[PDB]
């Protein structure tokens, strides 16, 4: 009964790098964290000014 | 352990902070 | 006198052998009374399409209820009167049927097994009788939080993949499932090379090999055209699935970070890591003095009921984490300690701590192998998993290379800055917000 | 080699014991202890008799302190009666913890 | 390579050893204290004793004990039954010595401290609660207290009213009287006998006769019925089996198996099980049933166990009886006894096909007999059972004082006069 | 008590011409204060503990 | 609590030497037959 | 509770550190300096604000 | 402290057909090229200076 569960289509909300139903996210997502953390480091660097 | 290398980059940050900021 | 190492090297090596079709033969000898012969087929749940999602699992209910040679209850009667036991287990990657039996019973043992795999007399009556049963099993599996939650984990860390489906399969695929469909399933996936015929105990390899009824083979390609991976990677997704039911007395939480395939140097070092965190229950006799913090804290502060760390190992995917059951009001505190134990591990492991876990590993990995059934499953599964090696004596070596810095660097790949897979079956009202569990995997403070 | 010296400390000891006023309050040495984490656990380890005793003693004592009254000369704690009843309990608690600490070196 | 090696000392404690090939060694001191050794005033004491294995003792503090075994990855199991109390101890070849010294403190040097024993107390409830989750345990327990009067009628779990009342002199006394030399049997699965003995000799020499608890046996038919709200109902019907390691007993065992329904096939139904067939035919779709067989030193219990739904309780219960009456009327063909036998034989061998199994089997034998009977011999004995013999035994259940225990909605559960 | 009275002594110096008489006094009071706080008391503590057999 | 609705029930007690043997171990814990 | 002024307002509960609090029996006169300490802080302030009303 | 010479022994004994001065990774390679570059350039620069100083 708890097997007819499906997680909903996230394809609209995810992104290029990790949209590949059949391939690895490990060798994709290395950067994806960089780019988000990049944004942080910049803000915190301008604000510092 | 990892504390030296982490204490050494925390070291550096303070230093560069002061130096610059001050 | 004799010393651990020594013993290790002295252990009966496993003989891997092949039939013409790819039937794999393995066996570990001891010249002992009882024997556990088994056929470890490796076409699981992950090959199923949305419809036949529960196909395989359905076959398993029919495996033991008739062969064209051995009709209605001819299989059981046969096994029974021998005193042999017959078990069928199915995984998301591996189906397996085995027999436990007096060593002198190989003759009619191996015949039976073989028979079972190939000929399965399946009438409309048996199909409609199994349906009802399955539908009733499903209902009963909804009665198990731990099973409900671990499925969820998979579905959410595998959202959008074949691998995320229940091995039990979809409710209504059981209803719908065409009788023709079990055939194609079997026919397409039971063809060795997939299969392995393994066994342990008092038998002579020589005779196993020979005994193998060479009746049907792998009807597949001789070239790369086959090489299109049926084992295609399954996209890794860090999401959570939160199913809150305040009606329930406790809370189950399974939190995971994706991991290595079956074979990898990092994959033993992980284990040594979880040796450290450990596993804990209301009834552990050590409680407050147990050497793993989550346990001690738990034991001490009545933090949780039971908690276990796991390493789920698939060819292209892996689920890593722990799982804790805890009152409605303690979900966050146990989350905190756990994640806390992870981070501490990839930055502050101490040689002492990693050396204790190390040794735990050895034991866990020797003691499992006690008994005939055990050995057989290691040999069978070991062959589709890790290929045709039996890393048993190597282990101690590999386990030996373990260093506090090795453990630290390997743990940091997988846990640190990585995005969790969390699912719970509430009282999850107090379950940490996904971003909170996220920031739990890096160290600013806490 | 302590025969004269260490058989005379008892003389300063004795002096000192009655010097510190707690003698007069009806209290004993063990009840004057700084209640810290080890004492605490020892404390908890006390039998009903020992332990309820330490509660009345301190009750009677803080009562006196509140009223600035000393107990009668006849009812005072005599040095010769040094119930070091916490000592036994208190030692172990420490003993346990020293071990624990030590086991945690490496 | 080398077979076991028993040795009774002047004290009367047995000791065995098998230097095996493989990496894992396991000692296990089996002391002869079961639940049957407590009185009205001492009930629940073994239970607590069982749970208090990691407390401080004379040479090792609760902390060292636990942290120590952890250090090396060892396990310390403390298993008990109505008759015995196996204190198991697993670990790596190299670490037996560190481990053994642990087993010895735990067992010969326990120091039950008012404060430590006291914090345990609450554990008893937690343990009782988790084992009372399987109907089997409360029924099976209810059975033993109905069927006995005095000794084996004592249950393995502490009685609700006793829990916090378990006092430290109780624990100390129980150890002192029962955890003694004459009642002990060392057993090693990967240790040197020569070195084992030495140790045994140095640490296991304590005096204490039997029955300072109040030893003795007695059977009394009786019924314990526990009403519930659960759909399903479990009940046990059992008559004085034959005693332990005797022919009659053995016969029972074989008979047991002719009806005995412990599935040998996953998702599979028994064709062999008479009880199941007979029950089945007169019974509904969903139900399950099996032959129960218990054997102790001075008494046994044989009969069956049923799991039916509310309205079906009787039908199944009688059905099962009627069928076992059949065998007692004489109706039992040779072909089925031999199957049975082979079933049994196969089981006993698989029972001992594991270290843990073997170790239990061996110690077990050392407390009963005084030596190790090899498998083969074992196998011979079971074979000697006559096809008649079985019938005859069976004749005894039907014509032996009844004693039943059930749980659930008991509208439809036969009483003694009902069957 | 002495520290307190040393503290009083110091307060006195405060309103004193900074000349020999007061200098020499203050200097020994400033050492007394830090001794009382840093070294004397701490030792006294120990002693008392040892006389009580603690 | 695990639902016991179907044919699956297969619990009844009876072993060779051990009968109703309750384990309490420093790490694991259980109830067998 | 109902109409227990003190814990009704949450604010007024916070003031029950004065009224309901566990205070040792025995207690030299010395401890009154805490309270007086506050007294002085409040007096300086009222005083200050008036002086700084004409300074 | 650590003691992981065992990891490095393995890393350096690995039969990757690499010369010891490169057997250790990517940094070995950048270090190599930097060194080689500075040397050659320097050598070129020195020849220029000599040609320059040869003249009055
Ligand atoms: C405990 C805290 C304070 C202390 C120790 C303190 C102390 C002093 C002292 C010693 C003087 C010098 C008066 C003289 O000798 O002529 C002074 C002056 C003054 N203070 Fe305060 N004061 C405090 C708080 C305040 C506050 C809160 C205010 C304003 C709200 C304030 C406003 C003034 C003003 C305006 C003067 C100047 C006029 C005068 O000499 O009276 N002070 N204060």
């Amino acid at each position: 009964s708890h097997t007819d569960i499906k997680v909903p289509d996230f394809s609209d909300y995810r992104r290029p790098e990790v949209l590949d139903s059949t391939k690895s996210s490990k060798e994709s997502s290395e950067a994806r964290k960089g780019f988000s953390y990049l944004v942080t480091a910049t803000t915190t660097v301008g604000v510092a000014y | 352990r990892n504390w030296v290398p982490t204490a050494q980059l925390w070291g550096a940050v303070g230093a560069v902070g002061l130096v610059s900021a001050t | 006198t004799a010393t651990y190492a020594q013993a290790l090297q002295s252990v009966p090596e496993t003989q891997v052998s092949q039939l013409d079709n790819g039937l794999r033969v393995a066996s570990e000898q001891s010249s002992q009374p009882t024997c556990t012969v088994g056929v470890w087929i490796d076409a699981g749940s992950r090959y199923e399409s949305e419809k036949n999602n529960g196909a395989g699992y359905f076959v398993e209910h029919l495996a033991f209820k008739g062969t064209k040679n051995r009709p209605g209850n001819a299989l059981e009667k046969e096994v029974e009167s021998m005193g042999a036991h017959l078990n069928a287990y199915s995984t998301r990657e591996h189906t397996a049927y085995y027999i436990k039996a007096l060593s002198k019973d190989l003759p009619k043992a191996v015949e039976l097994l073989a028979d079972i795999v190939q000929n399965c007399s399946l009438e409309d009556s048996q199909i409609e009788k199994e349906r009802d049963v399955i539908l009733q099993e499903l209902q009963e599996n909804d009665t198990s939080m731990r099973d409900v939650v671990f499925n969820y984990l998979h579905a959410t860390a595998f959202q959008g993949t074949p691998l995320a489906q229940s091995v039990e399969g979809p409710s209504e695929n059981v209803r719908k499932l065409s009788r023709a469909d079990l055939t194609e399933y079997l026919s397409r996936h039971y063809k060795a090379p997939r299969m392995v015929l393994a066994a342990a105990g008092g038998l002579e390899h020589r005779q196993l090999l020979d005994l193998a009824q060479k009746h049907f083979s792998g009807l597949s390609g001789t070239y790369d055209e086959d090489a299109v991976p049926t084992l295609s990677p399954c996209r890794f997704t860090g999401s959570q699935i939160c199913h809150r039911e305040d009606g329930l007395p406790l809370a189950h939480v399974a939190i995971a970070v994706e991991g290595p395939g079956w074979a990898h140097p990092d994959n033993v070092a992980l284990q040594v890591a979880n040796a450290i965190i450990g596993h804990y229950d209301c009834t552990y006799g050590g409680g407050a003095h147990l050497s793993s913090p989550l346990a001690s804290i738990a034991a001490t502060n009545k933090l949780c009921q039971s908690f276990q760390t796991f390493n789920i190992c698939y060819a292209d995917t892996g689920l890593l984490g722990a799982h804790f059951v805890c009152d409605h009001m303690s979900i966050d505190d146990m989350m905190f300690v756990l994640q806390g134990q992870w981070m501490r591990l990839c930055t502050s492991a101490t040689e002492s701590e990693v050396l204790r876990g190390k040794n735990l590993l050895r034991n866990a990995l020797v003691s499992h192998l006690d008994g005939t059934t055990p050995v057989c499953e290691d040999i069978g599964r070991s062959l589709l998993t890790y290929g045709r090696r039996i890393p048993l004596a190597e282990w101690e070596s590999r386990i030996a290379e373990v260093d506090a810095r090795v453990v630290r660097e390997v743990c940091s790949k997988y846990f640190y800055d990585q995005c969790p897979a969390v699912a719970g079956f509430g009282p999850i009202e107090q379950l940490p917000d996904y971003n909170r569990i996220r920031s739990g995997m890096f160290w600013l403070r806490f | 080699a302590v025969s004269a010296s260490s058989r005379w400390l008892e003389g300063i000891r004795k002096w000192y014991y009655n010097a510190a006023g707690f003698n007069k309050l009806g209290l004993m040495r063990d009840d004057t202890i700084h209640e810290n984490d080890d004492v605490k656990e020892a404390i908890r380890r006390l039998p009903e008799n020992l332990y309820d005793d330490r509660v009345f003693r301190i009750k009677r004592a803080l009562d006196l302190s509140m009223r600035q009254q000393i107990l009668p000369k006849e009812q005072w704690t005599k040095y010769e009666e040094d119930k070091s009843y916490l000592e036994p309990y208190l030692k172990e608690v420490i003993r346990e913890r020293k071990e624990r600490e030590e086991w945690a070196k490496k | 390579p080398q077979d076991l090696e028993f040795t009774r000392l002047p004290n009367g404690l047995v000791i065995a050893s098998l230097e095996n090939y493989a990496p894992a060694s396991r000692i296990g001191l089996f002391i002869k204290a079961g639940s049957r050794y407590e009185n009205s005033n001492n009930l629940g004491t073994s239970h607590l004793l069982r749970l208090a294995s990691s407390l401080t003792t004379k040479g090792a503090s609760s902390f060292k004990i636990t942290r120590g075994i952890e250090a090396v990855g060892g396990k310390l199991s403390v298993t008990s039954t109505r008759e015995n109390m196996a204190y198991t101890v697993e670990c790596l070849r190299d670490d037996v010595d560190i481990l053994m010294e642990f087993l010895l403190n735990v067992t010969t040097a326990p120091e039950f401290r008012r404060w430590e024993v006291a914090a345990l107390q609450p554990q008893l409830r937690i343990d009782k609660a988790v084992a009372l989750q399987n109907p089997q345990a409360h029924v099976i327990e209810n059975l033993h207290a109905a069927a006995y009067r005095n000794a084996l009628a004592n249950s393995l779990y502490c009685p609700d009213y006793r829990i916090g009342k378990v006092t430290p002199v109780e624990l100390h006394d129980y150890v002192q009287n029962h955890f003694t030399s004459a009642r002990m049997a060392l057993i090693g699965l990967g240790v040197s006998h020569p070195v084992l003995k030495q140790v045994a000799e140095q640490f296991l020499n304590i005096r204490g006769g039997l029955g300072l608890s109040g030893a003795k046996a007695k059977y009394h038919g009786g019924e314990i019925r526990e009403q519930n709200g659960d759909s399903l109902v479990h009940a046990a019907l059992v008559a004085e089996s034959a005693a332990i390691g005797s022919a009659e007993a053995n016969a029972f065992s074989v008979l047991q198996h002719v009806l005995g329904a412990g599935p040998h096939v996953k998702r599979g139904s028994n064709a062999t099980s008479s009880l199941y067939q007979a029950v089945a035919k007169g019974v509904h779709q969903p139900f399950d049933v099996s032959a129960f067989n218990a054997s102790y030193s001075d008494s046994g219990l044989f009969g069956f166990y049923t799991i039916s739904q509310a309205a079906s309780a009787g039908d199944v219960i009688k059905a099962a009886y009627n069928q076992v009456k059949t065998i007692a009327q004489g109706n039992l063909s040779n072909p089925d006894v031999q199957a049975a036998k082979n079933k049994l034989k196969a089981g006993y061998l698989m029972s001992v096909e594991s270290s843990e199994g073997f170790l239990d089997e061996v110690g077990s034998q050392a407390l009963a007999a005084g030596s190790y009977t090899p498998p083969s011999t074992v196998l011979q004995q079971i074979d000697a059972v006559a096809d008649a013999d079985v019938i005859n035994a069976a004749k005894k259940f039907v014509s032996g004082r009844k004693s039943m225990a059930a749980s659930g909605n008991l509208g439809h559960t036969p009483f003694i006069d009902e069957l | 008590w002495a520290l307190v009275a040393d503290l009083l002594t110091l307060t006195w110096i405060g309103g004193q011409p900074v000349e020999h008489p007061y200098i020499t006094i203050g200097q020994l009071a400033s050492v007394l204060y830090f001794l009382l706080i840093l070294v004397l008391m701490p030792t006294a503590g120990t002693i008392e503990n040892k006389l009580l057999k603690w | 609590k695990r639902s016991v609705l179907c044919r699956e029930s297969l619990r009844g007690q009876a072993a060779g030497r051990p009968l109703v043997a309750s384990v309490s171990l420093n790490v694991p814990a259980s109830v067998r037959y | 509770m109902t109409n227990i002024r003190k814990s009704h307002p949450l604010m007024k509960i916070v003031n029950n550190a004065f009224i309901d609090l566990p205070a040792p029996s025995n207690i030299s006169s010395w401890w009154n300096f805490g309270s007086l300490l506050g007294i002085c802080l409040i007096l300086q302030i009222l005083t200050g604000l008036f002086l700084a009303m004409h300074y | 402290f650590e003691n992981r010479v065992a990891e490095k022994q393995k890393l350096f004994q690995e039969d990757n057909g690499l010369p010891v001065h490169l057997k250790g990774g990517a940094t070995d390679n950048i270090l190599y090229r930097v060194t080689m570059t500075l040397c050659l350039g320097g050598t070129l620069y020195s020849l220029y200076c000599l040609g320059w100083a040869s003249f009055p």
